[PDB]
């Protein structure tokens, strides 16, 4: 059900994504409603599609991980943490891992424009 | 380690945005609502706050927009700001009704320009201001009264808010929940309950109950400014009435424009009023005291008190009961002190209603014809407080605390699909 | 097998969506309507229902409100609910125009709120009600008259119903199509041809005609509740003129609120009327006849008869002809039992209108100045039922059945591309 | 031409799903219709991209075709029948099969993560 | 080679679209309007043109409707257009202020419908027309007035546009950038800097000055039809004032409807004036003379001239000033002739305002207590054309001048991010 | 910064591709605006999809440049011009191109189609 994986740990609630993603998409409320709902959606795929997931709900990247975001080891990130402790640890990082993403796929999409020039 | 994105995260974070109505004529435009699964969280600890819960201010909004809206297409009553030559009603009453009916004669207008007629109404005394003996009504001086449409009706019809796609509505399940602080027992919803827009003062009518005890709430129990909202575990049942026998006229003051009016009363004249139980209001306000003295000391006096003034809509218990608006007076609930068959209230009748504390906007309520009589539940109390001894007091008037008492286990949250995590997995 | 998803499928589902307008002052705000292929589905089906086709109930609620729109800014009339003072406005008269003009004196505002002015005015006997005579205005005891804006023109523009995205409208060629049931040709548009809102009664004018031969359509043809209507092949011409030249006056009412009034008559007053061709009608009916006749039987008597009662705006021909409102009483057209140069209809004139069959708001039409001719295609006829012996009669008043005669051939429905089906493709 | 195919069989029909595709994309009625217009495409795209097809007019999938959903061989199917007559007979299990679908891809996604960890 | 699709293209095309508000009661709405980086574009040229420039139609009507906003819940003032008694308030003045001043008496309504109040009212002459002498209001026999709200101020506030996304904003950073043609230093923006929205003709104050140079701005410098904008490099302080001390007294003209009106004045009786320093004006125009001898020749004779005639609102400066409007007689400062210490400008005062140059809408402008004084900066000029001399003359009175002033230097493009360029790359 | 590659050369600017398309995405003026950005947004998007470029900033195609279309070699366009320019010259071939992405991806399906079939 949805978001019945909230109180689980990040690894159980990693096989429910497509529960969430399915919910995620008077009268001028229900307008101004529906309208923020699209580009709230539309916002969240267009990070998707930059950092090259755009199709994926498990996306593996070329970035590491910095130690300095999170000392933990994966045992205690994936089988004591739910995703909601998780956000909170990390979330003042958020914004520097997005950037970092972004320049690592725009990368490879040069290298990949250079290998078939070839 | 490698960053690994992940898009459907079953996490949110604190939102305010634009709720919808589901439901399942009548003022709150239900015709407009469109038409109406909890699951639980096994493991999930949430703090709530019911003092800064943006629900119960879009819920303000909404009830104030609807009554609006339905008065929108309905007679203006602009002629009525006349002088008024007006006697009593029924000079030989030794009753409560003496002098509470007013026989006011007028000049009114017609369909045609060039004519007019003189008629005879009832008022009652709360409606007209002393200028037979001149009158005049009393929103003259302040505003314009329109005349609410006798089609549509005043009966609280349940409204669920619905959240959008992105958001989600989350309920507290604990028994003891006071509002505010970390709730143990958690579950999503996307709609709340059907909560009737009962507009009341003092006393909470057909509203929740709350299972095993009375919980006390208050956004600060130590500030005497603030109000101290009551939910009762069991209701207490009170009986309301209109018993007079009143007959209504009409009459025509424009092209299309009909003024309804109380014409006359058929049989005895009668004080309305209310019936509470005096055993279940004397356990209910034991129960009450118990646990006001959990926050306020075990050896502390206790005293209710009738409210200490101000106008009679914040002094009275006001209610609309079968379309007609009733002030009773709760100072005979009111008046006990606590250390370590039935009860009746007298209530009086308006017909110019002046709505959600505004000014410049008021309403004439049509008479309804014959006797009302209705039975509600009392659910809740809105009480205020004022050494060895506290005094605590009716209060009441801002409806959104009625509406706090209903939205207090609700919470609006945005979902926030992507996360980023540690993993072993490589792009290749 | 494996499923395999197919997006960008050709296949769809009936539905109901808002559709917007495409066209190339105007009372149907033209203005705001957007700047204006069809294809042929060679093998395509589709069950078609003009009687549930919701294309005809967005046009009825969309010509409502663009006709309310454009009375918003217009003079209120508020001051003409007066007494009158009338007499016969020609008392030498001996035709048929004898008692239809009052003349009526009355005391009008200025604008200054202390003056007042004498007015005479010339109205049509069916615009007042007797209280020289006593009058009143028709609309004094039911609604205002809003006076509509002389530069805003009553001419039907033709408009044409565009989908969105998403959606599609389905046209049926069949030129023996009865609006309801299978249609082996079907072509796929994104917006209707352009229908012009012709407002009339019992007779369709300026709209579509039949292919090869006449159509009957009815929602249920042995139902005698039901409206039949009839879609000629060919169209009679019929010629309508006011042929007084009437002298419009105007006065001020209100600071910026003018008055416009009928002033006077130049030269002769001759009544109102409507030339049909009698061999053309005669034809028509034959034709009429031969379908009913296969659906009521070869060896049926058909009666054709005069609308049985009602009120003038159903019993007559009502249309508007160069900005006034005709009456034409049919009559003529309606009398005829069938078995086995000139017809003119005399006409009324009214200027206040109850427009869409409503209660409580009415429209002052002003005054066109002059000699009113005009010439409309009669295109089409609505016909009711009451043995051996049938009769129909003129029906109408219900403005839906007038855009049911255009909208008959459209059908809107809904796009659905994603498809599955098996293939032998497997996903490495 | 726009809907030209629904008469032909649902292989010819196959090559035009373009057109189609195409064109899947007063003030307040104009308003509210682009707004729902907007929801329509998106919820389709939505259905693609959580079956792994975000990118594809036709997507091969793991799901086998059970036969109770149909018996049709492939050319009955395929050469005999339009798009519009396959639609209608196995509406019923529309909803049985993205369920199916939904499932595969999350799955198959899952498989990518663990494979690449190694 | 193979074409290759590139998505975020740097390139743009001219586009037309809504803009919305950024800002830091008030009649222009601030608080709807939402809360509040500048990137050079180092090697780009745009071709600019201030003349068919869409912001200034979108910022021309979303002033108007602001305006007509704020008025919409004020008192309708129905009841003044009656006749006014009047006599010279001091008829013993000999200054410019004899017969400016009209003691009016007036029967207005109360608070009930059949009770009358006796009135006396201040009035400016340029408020009444004659009919002790008769008068009416200016507006009575074209518009009814609407009285703004006491509480609603007039002063500007900076006002930002924004774009929405897939749109931007170029500035013109070139000094001597004259509104058109190429300009060699542009700059993208998202939002406008805040403009105010400052009502005036014939000086344009509270504005933008021009950095190294004064410039001058016209459509067509040869058509005579076309109106001059010239934009100052320092300003031209220009103090105003109406130094009489007026009494504001209030009466009741319905339920809840106040009218505010001018009552008396404590001291003297004082004519409203601006100062301007002849020796800033004098400089200032021989700089707006060396422009304009730049496209008019240098051997040509320029002189300055007043207005020519039409409506008070275009012959003299008029502006707000501390809620009053004004009218200054600029006639002292366009009196010269170009051949190769104050300065005191009249202000006449009004109460009702027409705006916008609109016909059928009027305002009345209740009075401020007490003294007015306020300073401005004249920072530009509008200017007319009328051989071997050029006459110039103070233009203005459409608003848009106003607004091309500030929005000369802003253009707004959208977005085309989808580019195709040929490469050695071949998809595999 | 957006935009600030607009006066650079078409090969420095298409390193700058995500800035411009994170930038692609009174209360009535703010909604029609809203609405009208998504319709945008998901009509340039919806292009790159049906030529098989929906996850992609720069994508390469099996179209063949056609020396009609411009004649110019790759050091000029790609060294001297900048992309505005080139939208210039070639503005009036933009919409023969698309047709032919168009019909090329449509045609890559099938044969996908047909050698998963085998
Ligand atoms: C509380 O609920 C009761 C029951 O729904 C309301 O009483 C009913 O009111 C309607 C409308 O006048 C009557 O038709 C019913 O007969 C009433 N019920 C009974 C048992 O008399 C009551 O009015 C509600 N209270 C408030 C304040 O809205
Ligand atoms: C049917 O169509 C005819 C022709 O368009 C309409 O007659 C015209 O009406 C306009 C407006 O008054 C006149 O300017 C034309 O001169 C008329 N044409 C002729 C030939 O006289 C006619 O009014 C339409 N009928 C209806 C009911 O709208
Ligand atoms: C130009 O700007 C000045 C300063 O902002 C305005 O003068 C001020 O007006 C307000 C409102 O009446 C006063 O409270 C200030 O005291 C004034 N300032 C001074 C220095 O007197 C002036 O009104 C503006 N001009 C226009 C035409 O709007
Ligand atoms: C809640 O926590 C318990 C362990 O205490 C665990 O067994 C259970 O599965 C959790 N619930 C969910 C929904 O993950
Ligand atoms: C009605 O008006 C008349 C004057 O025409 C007055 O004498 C009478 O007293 C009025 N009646 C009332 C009830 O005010
Ligand atoms: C509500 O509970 C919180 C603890 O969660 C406590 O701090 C607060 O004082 C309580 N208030 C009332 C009115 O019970
Ligand atoms: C609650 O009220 C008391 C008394 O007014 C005050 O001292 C205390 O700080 C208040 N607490 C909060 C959290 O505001
Ligand atoms: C209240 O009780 C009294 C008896 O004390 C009875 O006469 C009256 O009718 C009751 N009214 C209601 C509304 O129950
Ligand atoms: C009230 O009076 C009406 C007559 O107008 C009568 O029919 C009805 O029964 C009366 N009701 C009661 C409760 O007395
Ligand atoms: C009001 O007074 C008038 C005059 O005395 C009387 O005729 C009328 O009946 C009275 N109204 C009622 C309801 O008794
Ligand atoms: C009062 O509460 C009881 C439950 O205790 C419920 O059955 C009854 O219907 C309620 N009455 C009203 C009028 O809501
Ligand atoms: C107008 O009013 C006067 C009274 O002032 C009356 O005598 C006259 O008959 C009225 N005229 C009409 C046409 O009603
Ligand atoms: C219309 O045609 C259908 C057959 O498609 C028939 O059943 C129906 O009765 C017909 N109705 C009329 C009025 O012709
Ligand atoms: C048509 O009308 C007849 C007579 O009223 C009725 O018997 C028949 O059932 C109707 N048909 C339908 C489909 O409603
Ligand atoms: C109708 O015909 C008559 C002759 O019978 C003619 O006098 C009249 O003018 C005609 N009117 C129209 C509108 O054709
Ligand atoms: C109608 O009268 C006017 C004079 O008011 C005249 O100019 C016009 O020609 C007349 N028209 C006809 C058809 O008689
Ligand atoms: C109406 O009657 C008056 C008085 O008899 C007369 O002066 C006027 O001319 C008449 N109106 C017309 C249009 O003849
Ligand atoms: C009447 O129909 C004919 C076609 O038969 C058409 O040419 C003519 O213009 C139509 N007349 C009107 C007034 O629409
Ligand atoms: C319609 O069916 C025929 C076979 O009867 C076929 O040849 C034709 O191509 C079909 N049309 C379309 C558009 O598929
Ligand atoms: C007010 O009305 C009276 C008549 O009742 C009139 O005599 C007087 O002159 C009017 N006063 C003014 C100022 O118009
Ligand atoms: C503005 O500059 C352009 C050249 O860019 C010139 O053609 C035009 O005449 C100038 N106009 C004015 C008023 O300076
Ligand atoms: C500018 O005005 C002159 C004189 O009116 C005219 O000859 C010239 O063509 C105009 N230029 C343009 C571009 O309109
Ligand atoms: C204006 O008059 C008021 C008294 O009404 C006084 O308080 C104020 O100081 C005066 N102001 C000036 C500038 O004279
Ligand atoms: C206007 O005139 C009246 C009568 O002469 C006088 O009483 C009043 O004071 C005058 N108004 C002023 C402001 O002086
Ligand atoms: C006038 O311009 C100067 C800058 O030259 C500025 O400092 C001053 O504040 C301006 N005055 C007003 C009233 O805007
Ligand atoms: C502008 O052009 C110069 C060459 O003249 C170049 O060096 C510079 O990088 C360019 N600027 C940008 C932003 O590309």
């Amino acid at each position: 059900g949805f978001l019945g994986a909230a109180g689980s740990t990040m690894g159980a609630a990693s096989m429910t994504l497509t529960v969430q993603a399915r919910n995620l998409l008077w009268g001028i409320k229900q307008l101004q409603a529906r309208v923020l709902a699209v580009e709230h959606y539309l916002r969240d795929q267009q990070l998707l599609g930059i950092w090259g997931c755009s199709g994926k709900l498990i996306c593996c990247t070329n970035v590491p991980w910095n130690s300095s975001w999170s000392n933990r080891n994966l045992s205690e990130i994936w089988d004591n943490m739910t995703w909601l402790q998780w956000d909170k640890e990390i979330s003042n990082y958020t914004q520097i891992i997005y950037g970092l993403l972004e320049e690592s796929q725009n990368q490879q999409e040069k290298n990949e424009q250079d290998l078939l020039a070839l | 380690l490698w960053v690994t994105v992940y898009y459907g995260v079953p996490v949110w974070k604190d939102a305010e945005t634009t709720l919808f109505c589901a439901s399942d004529h009548n003022v709150w435009a239900t015709h407009a609502c469109v038409p109406t699964q909890e699951i639980h969280l096994e493991n999930v600890t949430e703090e709530f706050n019911m003092w800064k819960n943006n629900m119960v201010e879009q819920m303000h909004e909404d009830i104030i927009s609807l009554w609006d809206q339905s008065l929108k297409p309905c007679v203006k009553l602009t002629p009525l700001c006349v002088t008024l030559q007006c006697t009593n009603y029924a000079p030989k009453l030794r009753s409560m009704m003496r002098g509470e009916i007013k026989n006011c004669s007028f000049n009114m207008t017609t369909e045609l320009r060039d004519k007019k007629q003189k008629v005879y109404s009832l008022f009652y005394r709360l409606d007209v201001v002393q200028i037979n003996k001149e009158y005049r009504l009393i929103n003259c001086n302040t505003s314009a009264i329109t005349q609410a449409c006798p089609k549509v009706s005043f009966e609280p019809i349940p409204i669920h808010y619905c959240a959008p796609a992105g958001f989600a509505i989350l309920k507290c399940k604990d028994k003891k929940f006071n509002g505010t602080g970390p709730c143990p027992s958690v579950s999503t919803v996307q709609c709340t309950h059907g909560i009737k827009p009962v507009v009341s003062t003092q006393l909470l009518l057909n509203g929740s109950l709350a299972e095993e005890e009375v919980i006390i709430r208050s956004e600060n129990i130590t500030n005497n400014a603030k109000n101290i909202l009551v939910q009762l575990n069991t209701p207490v049942q009170i009986n309301c009435t209109r018993p007079s026998n009143n007959t209504v006229k009409s009459i025509r003051i424009g092209p299309g424009q009909a003024f309804y009016y109380f014409g006359d009363v058929l049989g005895h004249v009668r004080m309305a009023h209310c019936n509470i139980s005096k055993a279940t209001w004397n356990e209910t306000l034991g129960k009450v005291v118990k646990q006001l003295r959990k926050h306020f000391g075990n050896n502390t006096i206790i005293r209710f008190a009738q409210s200490s003034g101000g106008d009679l809509e914040v002094t009275t218990h006001s209610f609309n009961c079968g379309g007609e608006f009733f002030y009773c007076n709760t100072s005979g609930l009111f008046n006990s002190t606590w250390i370590s068959d039935s009860l009746i209230l007298p209530c009086w009748i308006k017909q110019i209603i002046n709505m959600w504390q505004r000014i410049g906007q008021a309403m004439y309520a049509p008479p309804i014809q014959g006797v009302i009589r209705c039975v509600s539940n009392i659910t809740g109390l809105i009480l205020t407080r004022d050494s060895t001894t506290e005094t605590f007091r009716p209060g009441g008037g801002d409806m959104r605390d009625n509406w706090r008492s209903e939205l207090y286990k609700y919470k609006v949250v945005k979902i926030e699909p992507l996360g980023v995590a540690p993993t072993r997995c490589k792009r290749r």
